[PDB]
Order: structure tokens, then C-alpha cells, then sequence
């Protein structure tokens, strides 16, 4: 639980808890027990829900794309990144380095644009450098060593656990550096993002009518370790492969410095 | 086999659940753990760090540096007028909703504990002064005079070698938690600043100085109910 | 624990640890609350 | 406890009005351990030739100057033997005692933010392109406006990385308040996701100096008030000897 | 019976799972186990075995035997030119992607450890020489002179009765693993060979010899992330 | 995995079940428990509290205060007529279906135990009297004379300083429970009041007084089968 | 108990407690059943 | 183990054994790393 408030009385002494120096890089450790007179109160309040495991440990949408049954629009491809969607990006771009292993949950909803029999979906994950399919009868789809999930509709959503598959000791949300050694090529965190593409298709061979399925991937980080905290993002998220921004006001404005509602 | 019974909540996907799931990559050898400096294990570690507060966020100064600095002068006029004044609730207040205290607070619905406001005086070494920074709990209007403001939890801050002062807002609340959003039932008080005496400056020093404000949480601060932040406001595909 | 893999496990939400001393006061020379800063 | 001295590898630093040194995240830098290492080659540890104070070019602080940033380790290339061991080695660590120093009178006022930000991934001025490497690295200046072109977005309110500039206090930092101190010393342990990293293509941290309260003085006081940065790597070690790189 | 709750991931088919399944042939009497020579229990047992490296895979020599043999001659011309040069990463490099080290490495996404290159000299017993085989980590260009190449981890190999030499590439990497595919962040160095002195041959012996190259893994070598190999590339029904 | 068998009742939603369900807000820090005065842990705590009984609920007096007060006078006429008379079953009886005993009883289908009727006399301090309040179990008609009513469980109540009397209806039933709804098989008796002697008043005091009635449960009272109350009768959207 | 959270638990229907003394007789001076009220 | 049959069991992924001596050095006469080969 959080710290209790000790009782204090009227003080007149040469000690000064309120007097500080911010220019020391030091945040004052004073309590309301140092400035004013306080009563003894027992704080049973805990900080259990502000921890990194409880904060980041909720499944956020990271990818939506359509793929149709009955060409290259017959299946989906994602080339995994957190940066597709803004709300989980701002939570992950809040720590510089963070080490977690995630389980992903797919929400696959087929919609008709004559009766669909039943739809079974395949979510094949190729690690980086593997063979990519260019067609639905690719030959790549047989998953000898690629992980893959087969899911028929009307069941629970497909949840599988993923380990910490990074090369480095932590995932890097930010990479202030270049791709090539001559300081050339791709700038930013794109260079570090080597996680394989994600391929989703209907294992149904065809359909009598045009059926368009959409997939929704929900990462939920667990076993989370985060290092070097940084301020949350202020300006919006124009790109996915770079932290580019239009300059925005730091805070909402007032009419005067004294003005208050 | 063993007879089972499927209860409600089967075959659902609750986003905030704690279940075990089959690993996609069995017997995976993770990268060995290494010690990186500065591990954060709780978000109230990084809400208790100071952050400069844009108190002077008037129209035309927000997209600049003049939003952070509080104009404090030496004169005969307007010494019975507040230096600044703003809401004490760090979630919806248009001054400290963007601070590190307010950024980590907007992911939550409820908050408890004492916040403290640190004031760094950025004048010359020869310029001296005294200021009255006061907090008045709700129930009455904003203090309009220094007489009405010295009835709340205030501090008279002599400006000298230390050059910094902490006003600890002491968490005078009816309930154990307050709403981060603005509602009348749980609304924080008012933080006003006044001239205790004046700023006195020597003949050759610059007569217009400014106070720089800070805000952070105390050790008894806690947030309670997770929600999404309203700031990001994605418009569409990136 | 119904699986052998460690990544295929429940989230360890229960544990609550914190070290705010590495952010609020990272200074070398110890600074006492009572004493003046300089 | 205002006077302080720092002696590294035949170069000492004297200050008499200063805050105490800030150790980044409470960790003092050190050599890489045997259990956290990754390269089975004997590292080069020239403790006195490289781990010493290097003094960068000083910058003039004016009434309307927005700020500056350096990018280290790279800014320390071709400076002494610390830059020569970059060109011949593939890997590197250090611990960077950063001593920013800016003196004034008792009739000057102003307040700088000397903040070290790990992985300050900057943003391009035009949101749909990428900018050259000479934009990132006479330190680059911020602007109190909005620039456009093939440049880093060097506005001050969004400090280049697209955050609130008042929220840069979360990083290891100090303030140079001209009434209190005239120097700010920050010690930065090796912060990276990897035990050793190349020093050219990767910028471990950037040093942002941003005047929150601008410089002000009446007539007669000295107008030229320079800011000098004196950075000294600590516990620097190198791995992967090869031919010298031409950069 | 006992109340149960169906979580997400029910009624799915994850290909890489570890579940028990009902036997189709209960109480089956398997054939008794017999000792067959040469049991392999780990694929890094058969990646640590040498394999001849097609270094001379120039256009027109790959579908032949001349791809494996490295031309080394005795002359006055081109003694300041490399004998060979290739990428050190055994996954995508057009020289050692096909070796036993590279065949077992392309089923994986990450790899760690030291590789070693063994050079068998296939000349006459009277022909002697000395060669400089060097490894230079990335960051600079390919070494263009023997002066620039003797700054990397090299070996001067005297050719005599032993007639074979091992260059152990010492795993100088920033991270714990490297990508098998070619990406700039984790790219291996360069392996160049140079004439230390020359090949000296008696009057009656053949003056054009050739070095035969090998490559295998060390005892600290490991592969980390299973994937499919790109080589097979099935076109259709067999 | 473990072979299971889905029984009937799977994937249903029984409203009155006792199952565990996944928490939507994990590791939630609830507000600390505080002591509020007057905790009720059982609804028979608040059915055993008295409540004024609208005995005089004749047409035209219900939406008023005259429904609660029982007219008792001093005269020569109608002293062989009952003062009041009503059904003893507190669920459907048009007198005590609305009391606190009857409000908490209409959420239930079965009820057991003794009820007690308390009679507060609200006359002057000089006016004295005696009353016969009787309970007669079912099987015969309502008692039409005081002779027939003094054969049941009655009480002769002298009115003096105490000014209050309790008639405990003693739970004379065939079965262990009775139906709250009105059915012939389990119907309670009749509660009639009679003049034992008269109300005698001095010359100057007001000659028309009134008795105020109460009703509550005893310590052996219990309700048994939960159902919905018929009173609310929602018509539509609010 | 298959969940860590306390709100994610079965209803504690089994327990049966009651204190009708705080409603039926909340008076300060004790009132005996046998004795007169005043 | 919920089944009697041994083929109806989980894959024994946990065990990690290896004998690279039967492939890398299958020679009869022992060859020391330090000594010359012949
Ligand atoms: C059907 C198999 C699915 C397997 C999917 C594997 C997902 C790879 C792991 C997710 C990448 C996480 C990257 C986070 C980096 C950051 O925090 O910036
Ligand atoms: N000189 C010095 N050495 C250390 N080693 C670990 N911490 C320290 C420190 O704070 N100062």
C-alpha cells in the first residue's frame, strides 16, 4: 500500500523542507506532513493497477485488413509492427526499451457483400526471411516449420502465445540511428523491426458469391519489463515507419493567466 | 470422460483477462536478460517526477516557450491582483492536464493522494522577493484578494539562495478518490499566487523576471481505474 | 501451469514492486529533506 | 557542497557554484561484465587515452536563442583518441560524464534545461520524406517557429521528437539557473538494448540545452554569454578491430 | 458436472502445439528398438561437420566441379589482388548458403556463435606457400589491399606437411543473435584471402594449384527461430 | 487433453446461479471499507420493525392520513359491533399488504412464524377504556358478536399509563408454511376488535379518540420462496 | 477459487448473520420484556 | 498422461541430448587439438 501520513504539529525551527533547488536535478521528497499540520491517517490505497503489467496488459487492436474469397486481394499481409494503430502505439512509445512476450487474439468476421457453407481461416506466420506466398494456392501455405492457426467460424477467437523473439535484450520503441554504417538509408525504428509477415486467407477453395472477411489482431503484452521512461506523445501519428509530426500546441489555451472556470 | 458444464462467458474474448494460451514457438530460447539502466516497474514512479507546468497558456503563447514562464514584475500597479490561478485537478485542468502528472493520470478514471507544486524562480541573484502561493478547497468562489487567499493552505515563499519552493496540496477530499474527468461532486480547489511583498531589484538588473512552475505527485499518490486517453484522437489510416 | 513454455503462462499481475529513487533523486551527493539543498 | 572537481585521464574540471552531479537513473557506468557480454574477443580498454574531458565548440546564448542539441557518441568523432578508436573498432561502450557550463553575473537572469535524452529519434520537417544525416549532426539549433524542407523539425515546443518540452524532465537532466549555479554535470551509464553497439550509425543519446527562461540583462552587462559543453566518456571499451572507416 | 469456462483458443488448430490425442490403434505392439549406428539428436551436430564451400561460383562454373576449387597460382602479376572475398553471413551469402552450415541455418531465422573456415591446400608436396586469410567486421568497406586486411582478425598460414588451416570467425557481434536473412542491422563481416608471400614450386611440378575451402560451426553455435526454407520452391503437383 | 463430456445445462444462462466469472478489471484496488451505522444483513431484521397499519382504508380515506387511525368513541350505540376486522394473512389482505411486514413478504411465496399486532391508543390522558382484540383461526365465519370472538386467542387490554398493547398472533397452522397469495388451503384467521367495557372520558376532554395500529414479525418468522413483487407494475419506458 | 481477483468469485450465499437489535430496540436505556416500559 | 497408449502422448520436446563426436571426429586414433594431425 501507499505511505501513511504521519501526524505533525506546529513547528518553528531552522529546518526547511519546503525550500528546495530544482536545478539539482532532484525532485523534493516532501510530504504534506512537512508543510502543514496533519492528522494520522492510514492509507489502505495500493498502486497495484498502475504497474506496467496491469497498464500494458490489455489486448489492443494492432491490425485490420480485408481479404476476399472467390489475385493478391484474396489474402492479407501485415509485416508485423505496433505502429499500425495509435492507441497502443502511444503506450509503447512511452518507454524507450521494453521486453515482453505477447499473445495475439484474432477476431475474424466474414460479411456478404447463394449461402456461405462455413468459413475456415488460416493465419500463417512466416519468420523474417521465409518464403512468402504470392497466391492462395501458393504452396507456401503448407506450414512445415511456420507456425499457423486454423480457425472455423462460430468458435472462440484464436489465441496463441508468442515469446520474446527479438535479437536484442529488449524491443526498442525508438532507434535514433541509421540502417547502414555510412549513416545512410532507413532512419528510425524501422531498421530494428525484423518480425515476419503475417498471412491470412480462407482455406475454403472458393465460394458461390463474393465473401469479404476482415481480421482484427489484438496484442496483449504480458511478463512486461520496461526501461528508460519517456514522455507520452503530444502530436499525432502521421506515418507508420517514422516518428514524423506536425507541430501542435502543448496545452489547451486560456484567456488570461488568472482566468479560471 | 469427466462430466463438465459450460457456464456463461464461454467462448468469449474479454480483452482484460488472465488466461494461459498455447505457445506458438515451443522450447524457444529467449535472449539472455541484461541489466539496462532505469527500469520502471510502476507508472507512479514516473508521475512523481517533476515536469514544467504551462501556467501561462493564454491564447497565442501555447505553441511557444512563453507558456511555461510566469511573468513576475516590479512595479506599483496590480499588486492586489493574482499572479496566476488555475484548477487543482490535474486531469481536465487546461494548465496541468499535459504535465507528466496529467499524462499518466488521463489513462485512469480515479485518482487519490497529494500533489505538490514546485516553483523555481528564474530571476537574477540580486533580485529578491516574497510570494504567497495558496490553495483553497472548493465550496466558495476563487479568492479575489490576498486576504481571502491567505485563509487557505498557503505558503509565504522568501526568494533567496535556495530559489525553489514546494507547495504540497494536502489532499483535502470528502471521498477516498476523485474523478479525473470534471464533475461537480469531486472537484479540486484553486491554486492562486499573490505578491506577499514585491520583487525588489537593484538599479542595473533587469526588472522583469519570471517564475517557472513544476508539479509532481507525492508518495501517497495512486490511480485507480484504467481507461483510454482522450488525447490521441486518431483520424484514420496512418 | 498447464504448459511447459514460460511465454505460454498467465500474466504476473500480482507482483507490485517499485524503485522511484532512480528517477526522483538520481543525484550523487545525498540530499536530506530537512537540510537545505546547497 | 557547491564546489566540486572531476579528474579524468589527465583532465580535471573545476566548478565552484554547481548542483551535485546527477547519476543517470542511479547507475554509475562500468565495464561490461562477463555474463552480459556477447563478443568473444578481448576488448580494448584505453582508460586514460579516451576516458578524459573533451571540450566541444561553445555556443552564444542570446535573448531569443531557442536551444541546441548534440548527438553523441558521434559528436565526439575525430576528437582525440576517442574518435580514432571509433574508426578502427566495430563496437563500443562509454559512460559520458557530461559537464555543461554557462557562467553569468548576478545581474543576468535565465534558466537552461540541460537534458540527456536516450534515443531522441527526431522528426522530419516535411512529414512524408526522410532527411539526410547532416541534418542530425556547431550544434544544430532549434527554432521558435516551424521550419519546412528536408530537415529535422527543430521547433522547441515539440522538442524534435514530438513531445511536450516541459515533459523532458523525466530524463536525467539538470537546470542552469544563473542565480544559483553556472554548470550542470550529468553522468550517463551505457543505456541501450544491446551490450555493445556501433558508435557511427547509432546515436545513444542527444544533449538538449533549452532556455525555458530566456537570457535577460540591461545595458552594460556582457552580451556575449557562451555555453560550453565538456563531455568525457567513462569506462569506454571497444571490440572488433578492422580497417579504418572513412567517416 | 464441474462448471467449466471456454477460453479463447478453443477449437482451433495451432500447428506447433503440444497436446495429447487419442490413439487410433490402441495397445499397439511397436517393433522392438534396435541400435542403428549414427543417431542424430540435434541438428547442430550435423551443422558442425565440415562441407566444401563453392567459393568460385562465378557465372559458368556453378554447375560443375570448378565451383569448389579456388585458383591459386605462381606468378608476378596480381599479387596485390585478393584471392577470394565473400560475405560472412552463412544464410544469404551466395557462397556458403548451400553448405551444410547454410542448409541447416535456412530453417531458422536467428543464429548465434562462431563459424570456422578450414582451407585444404590441394597442390603438390613440393609446392610451398604462405597465405593471409582475414576477417574484418562490418562498418567499413571491403579491404582492397593486404595492408587494410591485416588489421582484421587474420591468420598467416604456412603451407607444409599439415596442409590445412582453420580460420575461426570469432563472433564479434553487437547483439546475441543475427538474422539469417540479409538486413543491415545485423550483417556479418568479410572474409578475404591474400598472398602472404607467394606459392613457390619446383621446375617440374605443375605451377597452377588450388585451395579447397571448408566451413562448419563451432561448439558455441546455435540457431533460434524456426521458419521454412526458401530453397524448395514447389511449383505444383508432383 | 483430458477427455470431458458436456452435460445438459451447458451454455445456458440461469439467472439464479453461483458461478465464478473472469474479472473485467484485474488487480482493482477497491475503496477501503468504512463503518456505516445500521448495516442490515437479513430482510427479516427490517420486517420485525413495527409499521403503522392502514386499518381504516375505506373508500375515500386511503389517500389521506385517516387510513391509519381507527375511530373509537364513547356512546351508547353500536357497542355490540366490531371496531375493526380484517384478514390475518399479511400478503393479500387489503389492510396489511402494504406494511413493512407485507412489503418484504410479497417478494416471497411462502411464509412462516408468528406476527404480532401492537395497538397504540392516541386519546387523552384522562380517557380510560378496555378493549378486546381477538384472533380466531379459520374454519368458521367471522365472529359477529363479542361472545363468539372471546372464544379465540384474545386479549383484554386495559388502557392506562402504558397505553400500548401487543396481540401476538400465535401461528396456529396446519403446515409449516403458508402461501403469501390467497388460497383456501392455507388461509389465516380473522383479527377483530371489540369494546370490552367502553371508553370513559371526563366532561372537558374530547369524546372521540382513535387507536393506532402496528404490525411486525416475531423472532420465529421466516420467508421461504423468492418471487417478484406485483406492486411495481411498470407500464413502459421511463 | 480459480481467479486471483476477489470480485471474480462466487457469491457468499452460505453465510447467515443478523443483528435485529439495532432496528427493533435502538433505545439507550435497556427495556426489559417483563418490566413496564416506563 | 490421460491415455494408456504411449503413442497417444505429448511430444518430449523438453529433453536436449547431443553426441557430435560420432560425426565431427569419427576417427579411430584420437586426435588432440593441441598436437599436429600427423
Ligand atoms: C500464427 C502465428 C502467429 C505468430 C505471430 C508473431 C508475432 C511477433 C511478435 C510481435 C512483435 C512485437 C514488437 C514490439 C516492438 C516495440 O515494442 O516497439
Ligand atoms: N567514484 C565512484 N565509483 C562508483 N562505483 C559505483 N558507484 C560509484 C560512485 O558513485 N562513485
Amino acid at each position: 500500500t501507499v505511505a501513511n501520513t504521519q501526524p505533525s504539529g506546529p513547528s518553528n525551527s531552522t529546518e526547511i523542507p519546503a525550500l528546495t533547488a530544482v536545478e539539482t536535478g532532484h525532485t523534493s521528497q516532501v510530504d504534506p506532513s512537512d508543510t502543514i499540520q496533519t492528522r494520522h491517517v492510514v492509507n489502505f490505497h495500493s498502486r497495484s493497477e498502475s504497474t506496467i503489467e496491469n497498464f500494458m496488459g490489455r489486448a489492443a487492436c494492432v491490425f485490420m485488413d480485408q481479404y476476399k474469397i472467390n489475385s493478391t486481394d484474396r489474402f492479407a499481409v501485415w509485416t508485423i509492427n505496433i505502429r499500425e494503430m495509435a492507441q497502443l502505439r502511444r503506450k509503447c512509445e512511452m518507454f524507450t526499451y521494453m521486453r515482453f512476450d505477447i499473445e495475439m487474439t484474432m477476431v475474424i468476421t466474414s460479411c456478404q457483400d447463394q449461402d456461405m457453407p462455413v468459413l475456415t481461416h488460416q493465419i500463417m506466420y512466416v519468420p523474417p526471411g521465409g518464403p512468402i506466398p504470392a497466391k492462395v494456392d501458393g504452396y507456401e501455405w503448407q506450414t512445415s516449420t511456420n507456425p499457423s492457426v486454423f480457425w472455423t467460424e462460430g468458435n472462440a477467437p484464436p489465441r496463441i502465445s508468442i515469446p520474446f523473439i527479438s535479437v536484442g535484450n529488449a524491443y526498442s520503441s525508438f532507434y535514433d540511428g541509421w540502417s547502414h554504417f555510412t549513416q545512410d538509408g532507413t532512419y528510425g525504428y524501422t531498421t530494428l523491426n525484423a518480425m515476419g509477415k503475417l498471412y491470412i486467407r480462407h482455406v475454403n477453395r472458393s465460394s458461390p458469391h463474393q465473401i469479404t472477411s476482415t481480421i482484427r489482431v489484438y496484442f496483449k503484452p504480458k511478463h512486461i519489463k520496461a526501461w528508460v521512461p519517456r514522455p507520452p506523445r503530444l502530436c499525432p501519428y502521421i506515418n507508420k515507419r517514422d516518428v514524423n509530426f506536425v507541430v501542435t500546441e502543448i496545452t489547451d489555451s486560456r484567456t488570461s493567466i488568472t482566468d479560471t472556470p | 470422460g469427466v462430466p463438465v458444464l459450460n457456464t456463461p462467458g464461454s467462448n468469449q474474448f474479454l480483452t482484460s483477462d488472465d488466461y494461459q494460451s498455447p505457445s506458438a514457438m515451443p522450447q524457444f530460447d529467449e535472449t539472455p536478460e541484461m541489466h539496462i539502466p532505469g527500469e520502471v516497474r510502476n507508472l507512479m514512479e514516473i508521475a512523481e517526477v517533476d515536469s514544467v507546468v504551462p501556467v501561462n497558456n493564454v491564447t497565442g503563447k501555447t505553441k511557444s516557450m512563453d507558456a511555461y514562464q510566469i511573468p513576475v514584475g516590479t512595479g506599483n500597479t496590480d499588486k492586489t491582483k493574482p499572479i496566476f490561478s488555475f484548477q487543482m485537478d490535474p486531469g481536465y485542468s487546461s494548465v496541468l492536464k499535459r504535465t507528466l502528472l496529467g499524462e499518466m493520470l488521463n489513462y485512469y478514471a480515479h485518482w487519490s493522494g497529494s500533489v505538490k507544486l514546485t516553483f523555481l524562480f528564474c530571476g537574477s541573484a540580486m533580485a529578491t522577493g516574497k510570494l504567497l502561493i495558496s490553495y483553497s478547497p472548493p465550496g466558495a468562489s476563487v479568492p479575489t484578494s490576498r486576504k481571502d487567499a491567505m485563509l487557505g493552505t498557503h505558503i509565504v515563499w522568501d526568494i533567496g539562495l535556495q530559489s525553489s519552493c514546494v507547495l504540497c496540496v494536502p489532499w483535502i477530499s470528502q471521498s477516498h478518490y476523485r474523478m479525473v474527468q470534471q464533475d461537480p461532486y469531486t472537484s479540486a480547489g484553486y491554486i492562486t499566487c499573490w505578491y506577499q511583498t514585491n520583487i525588489v531589484v537593484p538599479p542595473g538588473a533587469p526588472t522583469s523576471c519570471d517564475v517557472l512552475c513544476f508539479a509532481s505527485a507525492c508518495n501517497d499518490f495512486s490511480v485507480r481505474l484504467l481507461r483510454d486517453t482522450p488525447f490521441m484522437a486518431q483520424p484514420g489510416k496512418l | 501451469n498447464f504448459y511447459k513454455d514460460a511465454a505460454s503462462s498467465a500474466s504476473n499481475r500480482q507482483d507490485i514492486q517499485q524503485d522511484p529513487g532512480k528517477f526522483t533523486d538520481p543525484v550523487k551527493d545525498l540530499m536530506i529533506k530537512t537540510l537545505p539543498a546547497l | 557542497d557547491r564546489v566540486r572537481s572531476m579528474t579524468l585521464g589527465n583532465s580535471t574540471i573545476t566548478t565552484q557554484e554547481s548542483a551535485n552531479v546527477v547519476v543517470g537513473y542511479g547507475e554509475w557506468p562500468s565495464y561490461l561484465s562477463d555474463r552480459e557480454a556477447t563478443a568473444e574477443d578481448q576488448p580494448t580498454q584505453p582508460d586514460v587515452a579516451t576516458c578524459r574531458f573533451y571540450t566541444l565548440e561553445s555556443v552564444q546564448w542570446e535573448k531569443t536563442s531557442p536551444g541546441w542539441w548534440w548527438k553523441f557518441p558521434e559528436a565526439l568523432k575525430n576528437m582525440g583518441l576517442f574518435g580514432q578508436n571509433m574508426h578502427y573498432h566495430y563496437l563500443g561502450r562509454a559512460g559520458y560524464t557530461i559537464h555543461v557550463q554557462c557562467n553569468a553575473s548576478k545581474f543576468h537572469q535565465g534558466c537552461l534545461l540541460v537534458v540527456c535524452v536516450p534515443e531522441a529519434e527526431m522528426g522530419c520537417a516535411d512529414t512524408d520524406t526522410t532527411f539526410p544525416a547532416t541534418e542530425l549532426t556547431t550544434p544544430h539549433v532549434f527554432t521558435s517557429d516551424s521550419i519546412t524542407g528536408k530537415k529535422v523539425q527543430a521547433a522547441v515546443c515539440n522538442a524534435g521528437m514530438g513531445v511536450g518540452v516541459g515533459n523532458l524532465t523525466i530524463f536525467p537532466h539538470q537546470w542552469i539557473n544563473l542565480r544559483t549555479n553556472n554548470s550542470a554535470t550529468i553522468v550517463i551509464p551505457y543505456i541501450n538494448s544491446v551490450p555493445m553497439d556501433n558508435m557511427f550509425r547509432h546515436y545513444n543519446f542527444t544533449l538538449m540545452i533549452i532556455p525555458f527562461a530566456p537570457l535577460n540583462f540591461t545595458d552594460g552587462a556582457t552580451a556575449y554569454v557562451p555555453i560550453t559543453v565538456t563531455i568525457a566518456p567513462m569506462y569506454a571499451e571497444y571490440n572488433g578491430l578492422r580497417l579504418a572507416s572513412t567517416q
